[PDB]
RNA sequence: GCUCAACGGAUAAAAGGUACUCCGGGGAUAACAGGCUGAUACCGCCCAAGAGUUCAUAUCGACGGCGGUGUUUGGCACCUCGAUGUCGGCUCAUCACAUCCUGGGGCUGAAGUAGGUCCCAAGGGUAUGGCUGUUCGCCAUUUAAAGUGGUACGCGAGCUGG
RNA sequence: CCUCCUAAAGAGUAACGGAGGAGCACGAAGGUUGGCUAAUCCUGGUCGGACAUCAGGAGGUUAGUGCAAUGGCAUAAGCCA
RNA sequence: AGCCAGGAUGUUGGCUUAGAAGCAGCCAUCAUUUAAAGAAAGCGUAAUAGCUCACUGGUCGAGUCGGCCUGCGCGGAAGAU
RNA sequence: CCGACUUACCAACCCGAUGCAAACUGCGAAUACCGGAGAAUGUUAUCACGGGAGACACACGGCGGGUGCUAACGUCCGUC
RNA sequence: GCGGGGUGGAGCAGCCUGGUAGCUCGUCGGGCUCAUAACCCGAAGGUCGUCGGUUCAAAUCCGGCCCCCGCAACCA
RNA sequence: UAAGGAGGUAUUAAAUGUGGGAAUUC
RNA sequence: CUUACCACUUUGUGAUUCAUGACUGGGGUGAAGUCGUAACAAGGUAACCGUAGGGGAACCUGCGGUUGGAUCACCUCCUUA
RNA sequence: AGGGCUACACACGUGCUACAAUGGCGCAUACAAAGAGAAGCGACCUCGCGAGAGCAAGCGGACCUCAUAAAGUGCGUCGUAGUCCGGAUUGGAGUCUGCAACUCGACUCCAUGAAGUCGGAAUCGCUAGUAAUCGUGGAUCAGAAUGCCACGGUGAAUACGU
RNA sequence: GGCCGCAAGGUUAAAACUCAAAUGAAUUGACGGGGGCCCGCACAAGCGGUGGAGCAUGUGGUUUAAUUCGAUGCAACGCGAAGAACCUUACCUGGUCUUGACAUCCACGGAAGUUUUCAGAGAUGAGAAUGUGCCUUCGGGAACCGUGAGACAGGUGCUGCAU
RNA sequence: CCCGCAGAAGAAGCACCGGCUAACUCCGUGCCAGCAGCCGCGGUAAUACGGAGGGUGCAAGCGUUAAUCGGAAUUACUGGGC
């Protein structure tokens, strides 16, 4: 079971992103839900509730 | 298993040293979010990058529906910023992976039912 | 003046091998088989928490309890050490029933087919091969079925000798 | 070698039975005379506290015996001179 | 004992449940109609239903009930010439 | 610094009630053992000294026990 | 059956002979460096497997229990 | 001043640096 | 009818080629990993070539060879013109 | 409007003040430069231990005010101690500005009296009126400098050499 | 694979796959634990410090409702700030407004004002007195207050890697 | 093959536009989606992706793929080098 999960885990590299934190453009965007924010500092400080609630509501 | 406690594993990826620094940033972010939610966190294991950041970290999160709240963060997080580890200050892209899995209950040991065994002596 | 402590102290002074072996003895004493026993082993039964959608008892049955057999591994050391040859195979068997098939029945969570489980029943029947010295076992392919046992774990003054 | 049980109210009594110790110590830890009495707890009290020393109370040998256990020990066998 | 009647009401007591009506439970478990009729003892229904039954009346007309002590028996109880 | 409440709860000493013990005893027999006296009975049955031994593998049964499985025609004691 | 062990995060001492925990790495803080390592200067961290006993006092002595090691396990 | 010969000089230490860089050009 | 030749067909033993095979050798590749730092400067022991030995690895060492290696300043003393 | 920007296990940079006797304290007494001033500088005098208060000159200033420079010098004391060194912290009582000093102002008085006895590895500035040390003024500014900018006093050591 | 060798190996000699380069000489720089010559508180020669203490101040980190935002090798860290109790302030909590705190335009009213009252923490809302002027073809108009629209205002919001 | 009839009536698409290579802008997009013969393009101001407008080249065809030669003097006999 664990090995199947390890093979299921996408590699940590280009094209496997589900959340993009671009600090130059000052934009953070979740690829799955489309939720986008400009307060990168707050998100890095822990304001993940927007993304998490969006993902849960999407289900 | 949404109600159960969870484990969060953060691993650096393609960025290298920048990826490890980004992994440390993600660790700080998730710890702060857990504090905000009131969950309790502990560091089971950690491997720090030699130059900076962390190569990997395993954190235990305990709370009400902790796995339910954290399970959607599993995946790879892409970071784009002028790498502080590039002499030219170029805009590089680094990747870090967060994986969340529930805390499995310990299995009850089951004694072998003797009616399930055949014994031969010879 | 002795840890002569193996402490009524063999000598001041001493370890091993023998499957190359040998003698005198012992069934006073072990290995096989018999005997006593039955912890263990195998087979039953008692109570009934529970499993079984409901429902303890169709089928199972926890926590505990009571027996039977001799039937494994044992315990003992009664017989045999002026000798009771031993694993498996082969040939030939004979008995028990705790019945594998065929026969008869009860209940079924038995529509039929096909089963499950218990009771009665021992007349007859109850594989050939691959591997291994094998017993056992696994495997291949059959069969109505490929029973479980006792018989010095039947049988070397019948054979074999891996 | 010593102590207890097994050992069946005299002695003794076995097992590869159940439990422990000894192979010393002391010129005082011996003799005698005189004297004295414990553990433990409670209350109060500088440092001082769970536990030092001091005072009182309760208690009555539950202490102690140079070292195991048993039997003894207040007339003390215990403690001091 | 049989045997004949009966064997009601609020009310399916509510909840939790998928449904729960006496009869999965949880959970209260009362009063009313009275001769008596359980918020049910069992069977039974997916649930009801249904079948009983406890209770009680009426005909028949002498025993009937189930514990205690005790004697003797029965099952449990299968082996190899 | 004080401290306040409450308890899924757990509880020393003490008090009341109930058991247990080879290595527990504020109790305690029957027997057995030692000693004294007396009768009857017994071929002195008693003791001492000397001559000659044998035997020191026991078995089962009863009772009291250790061990074992409150197994063994088991094993080890005591006694007949 | 007979021997050993179990101590900062790791590997080893300290036990014997009771009074006291050490070494090396590792960790943490400050330096050096553009930065990391190396290097330098400082710190911290084990109530000693687990219970029990013995002792005025136990890492130490004794006894269980747990884990780990060795050996032995024969004639048969 | 030029040429030739000889002798002395001297650092022990110093590993590493991921992955997104040309408008200035008729 | 018979003999000769001979097609199909049969047997044995080789060759070659294709596919396949537990396992195994190296090769190439990679927007990050781990161990070093071998070369490029005299790359911090010049490098490289043939050969041999050794070593986690780049490599090291010996023997011979090549230049497709950097530097060659400065002080003192002596002699001659 | 109220709160935060002032938080506080901790790490670093830059500063001030010290650890004393080449000094602390008390008394007395010399020598500057530069600058600010009208919702300003504010004399004097009086009151207050003091910060300050009341009254009130002068000055848009080489005129008046801020505004005695301090180190120094003379005398006395302290006599080497955590001190008559240090002045953190804290308690009480006040002043001023300002609507308003709780969070969170400065200053004064009385009490208090911490660390600190010259600082590891390491590291900084300076070549002459410089370093070191001693005072003074300014902007910002209602109030709020150890910071900044500027001004004077005293006033060194050393540079062989690459 | 062949041939040669005792071996080490020699010799002969491919392919698949992969890349868009690999390479030679020279040029300008940059670099060297290459050379030479100079210089600088770079050493050397000194003097006084910092790192230890207390306090001040900035930072980081942490904390917080917020601890506003920036600077962050030398060349950030008593830096923007030549001076945060309120204001500042850009932050937070709460209370409030929506052509609007700050402008222009249009329409419509009202001199400007001044004084009050009440309620509210204040913003503000409601009310009451008091002036009603100045240019002025009694057309007025506009210094100034409101009200109603909508073009607009407004942002110390992001990008110093567009300037 | 010729004559007559009717009405513009029945008849235009494909590729491409960064350079090579004729033809450029807006919007969407944001190292994604995608493009790509080579060089390359896309990571939030794309003449290179996709749509649109405009344009260029061909045309009842236009592109892509496959194949040969050419360019390739890149096997050089013509006609190369060490
Ligand atoms: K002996
Ligand atoms: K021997
Ligand atoms: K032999
Ligand atoms: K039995
Ligand atoms: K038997
Ligand atoms: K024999
Ligand atoms: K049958
Ligand atoms: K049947
Ligand atoms: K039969
Ligand atoms: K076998
Ligand atoms: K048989
Ligand atoms: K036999
Ligand atoms: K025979
Ligand atoms: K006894
Ligand atoms: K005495
Ligand atoms: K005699
Ligand atoms: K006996
Ligand atoms: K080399
Ligand atoms: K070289
Ligand atoms: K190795
Ligand atoms: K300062
Ligand atoms: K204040
Ligand atoms: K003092
Ligand atoms: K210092
Ligand atoms: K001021
Ligand atoms: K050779
Ligand atoms: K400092
Ligand atoms: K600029
Ligand atoms: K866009
Ligand atoms: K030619
Ligand atoms: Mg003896
Ligand atoms: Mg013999
Ligand atoms: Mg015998
Ligand atoms: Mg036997
Ligand atoms: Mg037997
Ligand atoms: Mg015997
Ligand atoms: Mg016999
Ligand atoms: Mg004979
Ligand atoms: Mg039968
Ligand atoms: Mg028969
Ligand atoms: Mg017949
Ligand atoms: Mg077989
Ligand atoms: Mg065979
Ligand atoms: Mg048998
Ligand atoms: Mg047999
Ligand atoms: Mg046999
Ligand atoms: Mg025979
Ligand atoms: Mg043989
Ligand atoms: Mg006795
Ligand atoms: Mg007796
Ligand atoms: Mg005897
Ligand atoms: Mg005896
Ligand atoms: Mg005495
Ligand atoms: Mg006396
Ligand atoms: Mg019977
Ligand atoms: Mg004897
Ligand atoms: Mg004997
Ligand atoms: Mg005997
Ligand atoms: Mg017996
Ligand atoms: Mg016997
Ligand atoms: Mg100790
Ligand atoms: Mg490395
Ligand atoms: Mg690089
Ligand atoms: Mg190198
Ligand atoms: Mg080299
Ligand atoms: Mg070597
Ligand atoms: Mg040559
Ligand atoms: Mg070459
Ligand atoms: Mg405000
Ligand atoms: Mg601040
Ligand atoms: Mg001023
Ligand atoms: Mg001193
Ligand atoms: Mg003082
Ligand atoms: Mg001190
Ligand atoms: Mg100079
Ligand atoms: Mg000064
Ligand atoms: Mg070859
Ligand atoms: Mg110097
Ligand atoms: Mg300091
Ligand atoms: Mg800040
Ligand atoms: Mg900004
Ligand atoms: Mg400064
Ligand atoms: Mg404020
Ligand atoms: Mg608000
Ligand atoms: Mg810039
Ligand atoms: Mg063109
Ligand atoms: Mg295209
Ligand atoms: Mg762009
Ligand atoms: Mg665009
Ligand atoms: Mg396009
Ligand atoms: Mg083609
Ligand atoms: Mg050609
Ligand atoms: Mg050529």
């Amino acid at each position: 079971e664990k090995q199947a999960m390890e093979d299921n885990k996408s590699d940590i590299g280009w094209g496997s992103q589900i959340r993009s934190y671009v600090l130059d453009d000052s934009r953070i965007k979740d690829l799955r839900t489309g939720v986008e924010t400009r307060n990168t500092q707050a998100v890095l400080d822990g304001s993940l509730d927007q993304f998490i609630e969006a993902s849960l509501k999407a289900g | 298993y949404d109600s159960a406690d969870c484990y969060l594993d953060i691993q650096a990826g393609s960025g290298g040293t920048e990826a490890q620094d980004w992994a440390s940033m993600l660790e700080r972010m998730y710890l702060r979010w857990a504090e905000s939610r009131g969950f309790k966190t502990e560091i089971i294991k950690e491997s720090e990058g030699e130059v900076a950041g962390i190569k990997s970290v395993t954190i235990k999160i305990s709370g009400d529906y902790a796995y339910g709240w954290l399970r959607t963060e599993t995946g790879v997080h892409r970071l784009v910023r002028k790498s502080p580890f590039d002499s030219g200050g170029r805009r590089h892209t680094s990747f870090s992976s967060a994986f969340v899995y529930p805390e499995v209950d310990d299995d009850i040991d089951i004694e072998i039912n003797p009616a399930d065994l055949r014994i031969d002596v010879y």
